[PDB]
RNA sequence: AGCAGAGUGGCGCAGCGGAAGCGUGCUGGGCCCAUAACCCAGAGGUCGAUGGAUCGAAACCAUCCUCUGCUACCA
């Protein structure tokens, strides 16, 4: 459920400034 | 063709041509250009083509990389592989549904005939929002569960607002399914992580049984004509019919019937309606050319109807039997029914208004979303589960399925309810 | 997209083979001690575009250009 939002959490936010 | 209906409904500022070209690469589009004064307000189409280099990433024609234009802030470019020639793996099919609260009726109807979903979430406003919900509710009713939320729009939504909004959503949805469903948070100003998606969507999705063999069903939502302004006399054409197919392999030269009708001229009760016959001129979908029109996918049937039933959009939630299909006409009708204890749809950052709403009175204009139709009718009698409902132009039964009922709490109607058709 | 309207001086806008009009500002001067209203001259002209039939196109003809509008959306 949400192993699917973290990972690709921190695959999204370390892109932002 | 298609195989599969993704449906694309999302409540208020996500902003839908940003995702919807990334997922389809077809522009949602209709009336106005102003396309649309936010997200898209009609109910879009749209088709696609899903390969893969044997990756899960699926590619653009042009697949050594893809170098997007979203914004000139940054670069976003991503890797898909590299090129000589792409697998097939399926040819996929979307619903854009209406992302405005308004549209609720019209919302359902689109929706009612997809075989999946995506729920696009903004981080903008309140986190457990109240389309969500209404999105989410119905979907789990119509016979749907395979659901992928996506995070839209969080390009400038710092990261605790946002997990805060997945929290509350998921939270409050308990008791309605979306523990099984993945939550794939994206950027929809630099096209990030939407390679995963290619997977998530093959993977939670494959395609449903389809019956073959089953008469032919049509469910026509969009209404199309191709003689359009400045016809020629004898250029002269059919009028085409935007629907899924749910049921049946429809074939090329297959007659059609229309089977809500038309009612017979001076008519002194609600009685009599006679069907409409038409042949089937072409089946096209995508825009590659075929002699079949297989089920679970969405196909414009040119048929030999004419002009003025197609030169404005007349033909939502209309049911189509090939041809002289047993389904029944009711233009009454008798409804089990049960009642949700909130009001749907609504609910604010103050907590207005989904509140108990009060029982059903008699004589009173309701909107029943039976199918994928969208009638007006006034309820007769009112029993607690035994509501008999007459309704103002005949309605297709093809199943005793499902229905959904809506109130007018205000200026437009709101979801208060569902049930099945005895 | 096809369809009803328009192409003229800054603006308003007459006009049609043997004519770039008139209204409004514009600027000078006069009347009056002086202004104002007034009067006079002054000042503002690819008459969309592309040509053709022609002794001559502001006018005929065809196209293109545009906004003004239509079934309300055209796989």
């Amino acid at each position: 459920s949400e192993k699917e939002y973290v990972e690709m959490l921190d695959r999204l936010y370390s892109k932002l400034p | 063709q298609a195989t599969i209906n993704i449906g694309t409904i999302g409540h208020v500022a996500h902003g839908k041509s940003t995702v919807v070209k990334a997922i389809s690469g077809v522009h949602t589009v209709r009336f106005k250009n102003e396309l649309e004064r936010n997200i898209t307000i009609k109910l879009g189409y749209a088709n696609a083509k899903i390969y893969k280099l044997d990756d899960p990433s699926c590619p653009r024609p042009e697949c050594y990389r893809s170098c997007g234009s979203s914004t000139p802030d940054e670069f976003p470019t991503d890797i898909p592989g590299t090129k000589g020639n792409f697998k097939l793996v399926r040819h996929v099919s979307f619903v854009d549904c209406p992302g405005h609260d308004i549209l609720m009726a019209t919302m359902l109807n689109g929706a009612a005939v997809m075989d999946a979903a995506l729920l696009l979430i903004a981080g903008n406003e309140s986190c457990p929002q109240p389309q969500t919900s209404e999105h989410l509710a119905a979907i789990e009713i119509m016979k749907l569960k395979h659901i992928l939320i996506l995070q839209n729009k969080i390009d400038l939504v710092k990261e605790s607002q946002a997990k805060e909004q997945y929290e509350q959503i998921l939270a409050f949805v308990q008791g309605t399914v979306a523990e099984g469903a993945p939550i794939i948070p994206i950027s929809a100003q630099l096209k990030y992580n939407i390679e995963v998606v290619c997977e998530y969507i093959v993977k939670k999705i494959p395609v449903p049984p389809r019956d073959f063999t089953s008469e032919p069903r049509l469910i026509v939502i969009r209404s199309f004509d191709v003689n359009k302004p400045g016809c020629e006399v004898d250029d002269l054409k059919g009028g085409v019919a935007g629907g899924s197919i749910l049921k049946g392999v429809l074939k090329v030269g297959q007659e059609i019937e229309v089977r809500p009708g038309i009612v017979s001229k001076d008519s002194e009760g609600k009685l009599m309606c006679k069907p409409i016959f038409s042949k089937i001129v072409s089946l096209f979908a995508e825009h590659n050319d075929l002699q079949y029109a297989a089920p679970g996918g969405l196909i414009g049937v040119g048929t030999k109807i004419d002009p003025t039933l197609c030169r404005a959009d007349r033909m939502v939630g209309q049911v189509l039997g090939a041809v002289g299909a047993l389904p029944e006409i009711f233009t009454e009708l008798e409804i089990s029914y049960f009642l949700l204890r909130r009001l749907l749809g609504v609910r604010t950052e103050g907590d207005k208004k989904a509140a108990k709403v009060q029982k059903l009175s008699k004589n009173e204009v309701l909107m029943v979303n039976i199918g994928s139709l969208s009638t007006g009718g006034r309820v007769s009698a009112v029993k607690a589960d035994l509501g008999k409902i007459v309704l103002t132009n005949p309605v297709c039964t093809e199943v005793g399925e499902k229905i959904a009922l809506s109130r007018r709490v205000e200026k437009h109607w709101r979801l208060i309810g569902w049930g099945q058709i005895r």
